[PDB]
């Protein structure tokens, strides 16, 4: 596998047309923050294909 | 006046646009800042680019990720502040910068 390309999963809201986005700030996908650490209901936002 | 900040959050999070005039240069860039709590001047990046009897007046929109500037430098006589009369601003730039900017601040300069 090649995990070196990468895309996102998951944004709170959609790209405008050609807004662009690096940030990798823990997804907080529920009640519960994700005070920076993964957990239930937080999720790292980007993923690979490999 | 010598420079401003745009961006959303201001502290390294996302990148940022910088613009910043000097007398040798202007200069602006995009990079992952982390800034100062009090910005002034003392007398990751992915994007970079270079070049009271008067007033300079500018607008800056945003709009499809390209930043636009316009600007008009005008003599003045009302010396009080923001004079009435008549005069449009012309553009100057339109940067490819797809920053979602949603605050912004002045760089002051101090001798
Ligand atoms: C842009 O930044 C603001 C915070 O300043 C945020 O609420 C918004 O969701 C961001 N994204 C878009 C698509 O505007």
């Amino acid at each position: 596998g090649n995990y070196n390309y990468l895309y996102r999963l998951f944004r709170k809201s959609n790209l405008k047309p050609f807004e662009r986005d690096i940030s990798t700030e823990i997804y907080q996908a529920g009640s519960t923050p994700c005070n920076g650490v993964k957990g239930f209901n937080c999720y790292f936002p980007l993923q690979s294909y490999g | 006046i010598r420079g401003w900040i745009f961006g959303t959050t201001l502290d390294s999070k996302t990148q940022s646009l910088l613009i910043v005039n000097n007398a040798t240069n202007v200069v602006i860039k995009v990079c992952e800042f982390q800034f100062c709590n009090d910005p002034f001047l003392g007398v990751n990046c992915t994007f970079e680019y270079v070049s009271f009897k008067n007033l300079r007046e500018f607008v800056f929109k945003n709009i499809d990720g390209y930043f636009k500037i316009y600007s008009k430098h005008t003599p003045i006589n009302l010396v009080r502040g923001l004079p009435q009369g008549f005069s449009a601003l012309e553009p100057l730039v339109d940067l490819p910068i797809g920053i979602n900017i949603t605050r912004f601040q002045t760089l002051l300069a101090l001798h």
